[PDB]
């Protein structure tokens, strides 16, 4: 999700570009600005929200010993999606 | 009493007179050491800097410290004389690269914190 | 057996598609045996093996001419080689992409960057974070 | 045999310290008081001495 | 133009030969200097690219920094630079001599050849395998055949 | 206790303590202390003016013939009156063990050179002084062996600054290698990682 | 239990000291010795066509540095600091924030490549398997500041190794 | 001033010093002296270069990491210079070229290169320019060099009014061609000067003090638009200066008087070197004009720059040119010559 500043510098994941008065951009002259494509933000935002039918599920991120550290989500409020700590996947139980 | 044993003087004047003895041969070998390092100074450049190095611990009255610069002066030296020691090492006493460091109030007022 | 030996260079020879192509395998990496190919890149790398080779001749690559915007006929090196390539190329797997071929991940590079140094394309560092300290901004109307 | 010397202690003019980080410098002799999220006391057994803080500042490459 | 391309093909000519026959001087500091042995071994014989150790400065082309440079070897090291005749190169091989790596805050290791000397390729690892020096060697030559020096000479 | 307990030689301890009585009932001028260690090494404390003459006898004696310096160093306890802990590590070849000699001193008392009794310790002699500053008397030729020259302080010490105080660069226009005062891209980051409860109960001091 | 190596006893006897006489007189043994000089001359090189052939590398090697994703795009790191605390050369430099959707993420994650000593180490600390010493090697520069990697860098250089990355982990972690 | 441009540190390597300064001309004999200067504390040096790079790795160890970032550009290419200037609070001019090679006349690199310089900062929002003259530029001067020296600093003051001016005369020093050239006339047997060189004053002053001075009128906010003149402490007669040099080369001196004309005959055939020329009319003429007296200039002094005389100097540069049988000379032998002062 990369979008361009005034000066015409990408903005990073992380947000940091140089300013107009700043001297730091004689850096990339006859260079370039390093900058990551994937925006990890809009990508964990893409996936969809799983239904389960129990009040607590478990999440390690996939993949067994491949993942992270397995953790336990409560699932009770009704008006909100449990995340992971780790990963970011969403879960929630069946309304309406 | 104290009960403290000496390095190798008992009293100041012993000291005295090995630091006389360390400034005479510092003394006669400047001369050398210009000719042989190929320096750009003067012999009485390298005189009055082995003088000010003296002089940058005269306020010293433990005779065993004394002891210990005379020691360290001897092994200075014996570097020297020996060759053991490159142009850079003897050029380092004169701190050529290094910009002054003001002293007075203001100036360190105005670069920075430091006081 | 010296005749064995001299139609066996004879069908290096032949087996290159002809004097051109011997030439060609010969200054451009100087080596003219004929292996069995393995499979070919996106980029147009060719890989070949012969197991009658020792320990570290069994393999090898025969790099492209062209790749992503440079002349790659005569300057060529070893950061040409895809991932999945360079897996089987180093032997730190008996099989190749094209038989065992790697998980697809949308976040994965579609195309192979070699080492960009010394070139436009070459990596600057910077400092990723933002301002730590913000200063008061005066009021931009008189005060009298 | 011994000397009896009845000076007061001194060996700056050994250490090889510059003159700037011995006359200029200001140590702080405490025991370290007990980090307030723990509530063990294992840390607070001995004393510190630690120099003034001084200038830290940003590097222009890398930050 | 004529003049041109006469001497773009003297400054290939050149180049060629300056790259094709590259002689390092004998000379080497810390553990980096047994993977400089070890590309010197029969299985990568970098004798076979044109790349022969000479002993002495005076006929040698390329010095390789193999190891960390401490205070006291700065100026040794300097010196048998100094006496390198030109065209001369220098490549920094492994974190010790790139930026002082394990030792970086020690007080008697210079962070960084480069302090003391001017660097071409800097090769990282710790040490680099004799493969990762034998990739820097052939990208110092690639970048010896991109030098212009008659034709600069010409457009001046 | 079985699988990944370090095992106990009882044995062992028990000649150690007896030799380390029989070295301090010899000579009883010298020697302060005699320890053995649980995982049996044996050390002896003795003061100052004894070094010689308990080296001497270590070395020399049909009971003891402890020939070979294995090492000597030095150990800076800045909370100590005297700063500097001197050690010598020998090894008995005729008895196939090995001991541990200790004494101690301060910045300006300095320690008999030992170079008589062991040609090895004139390197390591030269190496205290060195690192620590500890000056040994009658030595052959004592002089750096590890540091720069024309290098100032002892870096070992507690006090000494990781960094030092001067790096060195080239400078073009003097055209040789010049000294200046360290100044760092990037300071050494401090870490803060004792935990604030007590490990080794066993160790444990008396509150004062 | 010890062996002598230089305690034998020449003998004396006509036959023997003639032989020795000849080999003093017609260099048998500098015969020997260059024999085994000829016997090396006709056997195959042991040299590689580098760089159209590689060196054999493991699974276990250890490279480039880079940083990794879940299969979702997410990041793996999530700034707990143990490689920064575990890495024995201070090679490590890591800054992090509250993300926008509240996540625990990195805002600086700089690795100086002159200071790593490429013991992987902090591949071993991760819990999470997000930073990993990749295969790559062939990655000189011509200058230094090309060597002081910044998150960018390591991202981009996870996306762009992660292919095989993976297939090495999967080769390995039964190990681990 | 642009938090990132505020002074830190101690002055030292890894400093900020709050300059970013462009240095035209920065692969020559004061161009390294004036970046190894910045650099020393910690400025951003951007240095344009027209050269194969292998003639700019000198001047790499003068920087921290990052501190020194070189830039291709053309002298006769405006955005070359808009793109090497973009960023910089401060620009030095140190182009010049001491003979004339085809593509490039005294005109072409006195006042064509300054104007574009001069015009390319000021339109860039520069603040402080740094263009470097003669001590003899003069609009009637018998040389061309000093003619478009002149030529060119009245276009750079009038392009660049707040812009600082610099006059120095005679560089001295270890990659000079001031007492090099006077050392490489040995060979031939004989030193040839016009009368002798009895009628010639020559007031020299050193690299380091130039460079020193260059520095500090970078951080003088009083030298905006100010002229400067950077002379020696002493002034002396070419045949004593001459013969200073020999003596202290211990290369044996053997003057003899050459007329003007045939001095100028010789300088021309010199002249048709494809490389370098040895010596040229242009230096011939320069070579034998007396050092103009400004008076109503500041000099050296008024930016805290005591003057080194050429007498403890000398022997850094000359020692190089002494045969075996002399090297080991000290500087204290060589008895300083006589000086024509007041
Ligand atoms: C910036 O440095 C400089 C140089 O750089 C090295 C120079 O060469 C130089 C002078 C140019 C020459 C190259 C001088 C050296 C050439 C000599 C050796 C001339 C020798 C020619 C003679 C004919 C020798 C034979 C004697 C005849 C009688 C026959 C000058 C003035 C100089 O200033
Ligand atoms: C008369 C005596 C004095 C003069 C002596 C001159 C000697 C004759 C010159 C010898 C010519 C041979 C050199 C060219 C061989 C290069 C082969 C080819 O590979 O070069 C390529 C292209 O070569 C260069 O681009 C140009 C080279 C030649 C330049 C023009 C020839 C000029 C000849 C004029 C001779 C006159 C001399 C001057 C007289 C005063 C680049 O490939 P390279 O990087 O290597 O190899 C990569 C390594 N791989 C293959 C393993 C992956
Ligand atoms: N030297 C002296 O005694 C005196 C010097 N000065 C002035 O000081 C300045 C430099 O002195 P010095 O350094 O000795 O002269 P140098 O010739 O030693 O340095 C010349 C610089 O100008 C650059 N240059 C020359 N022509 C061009 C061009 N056409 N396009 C781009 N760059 C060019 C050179 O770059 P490259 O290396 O690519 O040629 C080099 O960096 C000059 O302006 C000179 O007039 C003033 C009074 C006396
Ligand atoms: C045979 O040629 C070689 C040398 O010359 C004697 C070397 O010194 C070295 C370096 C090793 C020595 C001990 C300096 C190598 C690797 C070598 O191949
Ligand atoms: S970089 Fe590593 S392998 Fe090389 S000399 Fe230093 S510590 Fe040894
Ligand atoms: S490999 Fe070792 S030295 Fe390098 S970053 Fe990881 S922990 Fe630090
Ligand atoms: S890379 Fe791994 S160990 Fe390092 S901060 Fe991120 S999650 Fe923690
Ligand atoms: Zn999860």
């Amino acid at each position: 999700g990369v979008r361009t500043s005034p000066t015409g510098e990408k903005v990073t994941h992380t947000g940091q570009a140089y300013d107009d008065g700043d001297y730091r951009r004689v850096r990339f002259s006859d260079r370039q600005k390093e900058v990551n494509e994937n925006f990890a933000i809009d990508l964990i935002a893409e996936q969809p929200v799983s239904e389960v039918g129990s009040r607590v599920i478990s999440c390690d991120g996939g993949g067994g010993a491949l993942g992270h550290p397995r953790v336990y989500i409560n699932l009770d409020k009704e008006t909100k999606t449990g995340t992971c700590g780790y990963c970011g996947l969403q879960f929630r139980q069946p309304h309406h | 009493g104290t009960s403290v044993k000496p390095i190798f003087s008992r009293d100041m004047n012993e000291a005295k007179r090995r630091v006389r003895e360390l400034y005479r041969a510092w003394y006669r070998e400047v001369p050398n050491t210009v000719h042989l390092f190929q320096l750009d100074i003067s012999v009485k450049q390298g005189r009055d800097k082995v003088r000010e190095m003296f002089m940058k611990n005269a306020h010293v009255t433990d005779p065993r410290v004394v002891d210990l610069l005379v020691i360290k002066g001897k092994m200075e030296l014996e570097e020297t004389i020996n060759v053991w020691k490159q142009r850079t090492h003897i050029m380092r006493f004169f701190h050529e690269t290094e910009a002054p460091r003001p002293t007075d109030f203001l100036s360190k007022f105005y670069v920075g914190h430091d006081p | 057996e010296l005749v064995q030996v001299l139609r066996r260079g004879l069908q290096q020879v032949s087996g290159h598609g002809g004097l051109r192509g011997y030439l060609r395998v010969l200054f451009r990496a100087n080596d003219v045996r004929v292996g069995t190919l393995v499979g070919e890149d996106k980029y147009g790398n060719k890989y070949y093996e012969d197991n009658k080779q020792f320990f570290g001749r069994h393999r090898w690559v025969i790099y492209t001419t062209e790749m992503n915007g440079r002349d790659t006929f005569w300057d060529v090196d070893g950061s040409m080689v895809p991932p999945e390539w360079h897996r089987w190329l180093h032997c730190m797997t008996d099989d190749p992409p094209t038989t065992k071929p790697p998980t697809a991940r949308k976040y994965i590079w579609t195309n192979h960057k070699f080492n960009v140094s010394g070139t436009p394309q070459q990596y600057v560092p910077y400092s990723t974070t933002r301002k730590k300290i913000q200063e008061w901004v005066p009021p931009s109307t008189p005060y009298k | 045999q011994l000397i009896a010397v009845d000076e007061k202690l001194d060996i700056t003019t050994l250490t090889g310290v510059p003159e700037e980080h011995i006359k200029t410098r200001k140590v702080r002799i405490f025991v370290p008081a007990r980090n307030n999220m723990q509530s063990g006391v294992n840390n607070t057994k001995k004393w510190k001495m630690e120099f003034d803080t001084r200038e830290r500042w940003e590097n222009p490459l890398m930050g | 133009s004529r003049g041109e391309y006469v001497v773009a093909k003297l400054d290939d000519l050149v180049n060629w030969a300056r790259r094709s026959s590259l002689w390092p001087m004998t000379f080497g500091l810390a553990c980096c200097a047994v993977e400089m042995m070890h590309m010197a071994a029969p299985r990568y014989d970098m004798d076979r690219f044109g790349v022969v150790f000479r002993a002495s400065p005076r006929q040698s082309d390329v010095m390789i920094v193999a190891g960390t440079l401490t205070n006291k070897m700065a100026p040794a090291l300097r010196k048998v630079y100094d006496q390198m005749p030109e065209p001369r190169y220098v490549v920094s091989m492994g974190s010790c001599a790139n930026g002082g790596g394990y030792y970086h805050y020690s007080y008697s290791v210079v962070r960084g050849c480069d302090r003391i000397v001017p660097v071409d390729i800097y090769v990282p690892g710790c040490p680099p395998t004799a493969e990762a020096l034998l990739y820097g060697i052939l990208q110092l030559q690639r970048k010896i055949k991109r030098e212009k020096r008659l034709r600069i000479w010409y457009r001046r | 206790t079985r699988p990944t307990i370090r095992p106990r030689n009882d044995v062992v301890h028990k000649q150690l303590s007896a030799f380390g009585q029989y070295v301090a009932e010899i000579l009883p001028k010298y020697v302060q202390q005699v320890q053995v260690s649980c995982f049996n090494e044996l050390e002896i404390f003795i003061h100052p003016d004894g070094v010689i003459p308990v080296l001497t006898f270590l070395r020399d004696h049909t009971n003891a013939q402890f020939k070979s310096l294995a090492d000597l160093t030095a150990v800076d306890v800045p909370t100590r009156q005297n700063r500097f802990e001197i050690v010598y590590n020998l090894l008995s070849l005729r008895f196939n063990s090995r001991i541990r000699v200790k004494t101690y001193t301060d910045e300006l008392t300095p320690i008999e050179s030992s170079v008589t009794v062991y040609k090895a310790a004139n390197w390591y002699e030269r190496e205290i002084w060195d690192m620590f500053g500890v000056f040994f008397a009658n030595h052959p030729d004592l002089r750096r062996i590890l540091t720069d020259y024309g290098f100032e302080g002892h870096p070992f010490r507690k006090d000494f600054p990781l960094s030092g105080y001067v790096e060195l660069r080239y400078d073009d226009e003097v055209k040789r290698v010049v000294a200046e005062p360290v100044e760092l891209a990037q300071e050494f980051r401090k870490f803060d990682l004792n935990s604030p409860w007590e490990a080794f109960p066993a160790y444990r001091q008396p509150p004062e | 239990t010890y062996k002598f190596v230089n305690m034998r006893e020449p003998s004396m006897d006509m036959k023997s000291v003639t032989d020795r006489a000849a080999q003093t007189l017609l260099w048998t043994e500098l015969v020997r010795g260059l024999g085994m000089t000829l016997s090396y001359l006709f056997r195959e090189p042991a040299t590689i066509n580098y760089p159209f052939e590689k060196g054999p590398l493991s699974p276990r090697f250890r490279g480039e540095h880079a940083l990794r994703r879940y299969p979702s795009g997410e990041e793996r790191c999530i700034a707990c600091k143990l490689c920064e605390a575990v890495c024995p050369a201070q090679a490590i430099t890591i800054e992090a924030e509250p993300r926008a959707d509240g996540s625990r993420r990195t805002t600086r994650y700089d690795i100086d490549m002159t200071k790593c000593i490429y013991c992987g180490f902090c591949q071993e600390a991760c819990p999470v398997d997000a930073i990993v010493e990749g295969p790559n090697f062939e990655f000189s520069t011509e200058t230094h500041e090309e060597l002081l990697y910044n998150k960018e860098k390591l991202l981009n250089n996870g996306d762009k190794w992660e292919a095989e990355i993976a297939a090495n982990i999967q080769a390995d972690y039964l190990y681990r | 001033l642009h938090h990132a441009l505020i002074p830190h540190g101690k002055g030292g390597r890894s400093s900020v010093s709050g300059i970013v300064a462009t240095v035209f001309g920065a692969t020559g004999f004061l161009g390294r002296y004036v970046v190894n200067h910045l650099g020393r504390m910690g400025s951003q040096v951007i240095v344009p270069y027209r050269c194969e790079p292998y003639d700019t790795m000198h001047l790499r160890p003068m920087g921290d990491l990052g501190q020194i970032i070189f830039m291709e550009w053309n002298g006769k290419d405006k955005d070359s210079i808009r793109k090497v200037v973009e960023h910089s609070n401060v620009v030095i001019n140190l182009v010049g070229r001491e003979w004339e090679t085809k593509n490039f006349d005294f005109e072409d690199v006195f006042v064509k290169i300054p104007h574009a310089i001069a015009q390319v900062s000021k339109e860039a929002g520069v603040e402080k320019l740094i263009h470097i003259s003669h001590l003899n530029a003069d609009i009637k001067s018998p040389s061309r060099y000093l003619r478009s020296k002149a030529v060119g600093e009245k276009e750079v003051r009038a392009a660049f009014p707040e812009a600082t001016i610099i006059k120095p005369s005679d560089i001295f020093g270890r990659e000079d061609r001031f007492l090099n050239y006077f050392a490489s006339m040995r060979w031939f047997g004989g030193v040839p000067l016009i009368s002798l060189g009895k009628e010639t004053v020559k007031q020299p002053v050193y690299i380091v003090d130039v460079s020193k001075g260059i520095i500090n009128a970078i951080k003088d906010p009083d030298a905006k638009g100010k002229t400067f003149a950077f002379v020696g402490p002493n002034r002396y007669l070419l045949f004593d200066l001459v013969q200073y040099i020999f003596a202290v080369a211990y290369r044996p001196f053997l003057p003899y008087p050459l007329p003007h004309f045939a001095y100028r005959w010789v300088g021309r055939l010199f002249e048709v070197s494809p490389f370098e020329p040895w010596t040229t009319r242009d230096k011939v003429e320069r070579v034998h004009m007396s050092d103009m007296t400004l008076p109503h200039l500041p000099g050296l002094e008024d930016l805290g720059i005591q003057a080194t005389p050429l007498e403890l100097k000398a022997i850094e540069v000359l020692r190089r040119h002494r045969t075996y049988r002399w090297l080991t000379s000290e500087m204290e032998d060589v008895k300083p010559a006589k000086t024509v002062n007041i």
